[PDB]
């Protein structure tokens, strides 16, 4: 015997709610920086 | 959402308030009519 388990990928056309993590990276101040704010990209 | 005290009768109060948002749900359904529950 050997156990078979499949993972199915769906994308339907909605909304999508489960994903990938981001990684939120250290919080600097009083300097330049290129950031980024749940997806608000800015310098 | 909003919510205020009043106190009145038969009768919308007189004033100006906001309503701040309370939950987003994206279901992705397509409506076209409500009803309560009560």
């Amino acid at each position: 015997p050997y156990r078979v388990v499949v993972l199915s990928f769906e994308l339907l056309h909605a909304p999508a709610t489960v994903c990938g993590p981001k990684k939120s990276t250290n919080l600097v101040k009083n300097k330049c920086v290129n950031f980024n704010f749940n997806g608000l990209t800015g310098t | 959402s909003k919510h205020t005290p009043i106190n009145l009768v038969r009768d919308l109060p007189q004033g100006f308030s906001a309503l701040e948002p309370l939950v987003d749900l994206p279901i992705g359904i397509n409506i076209t009519r409500f009803q309560t529950l009560l």
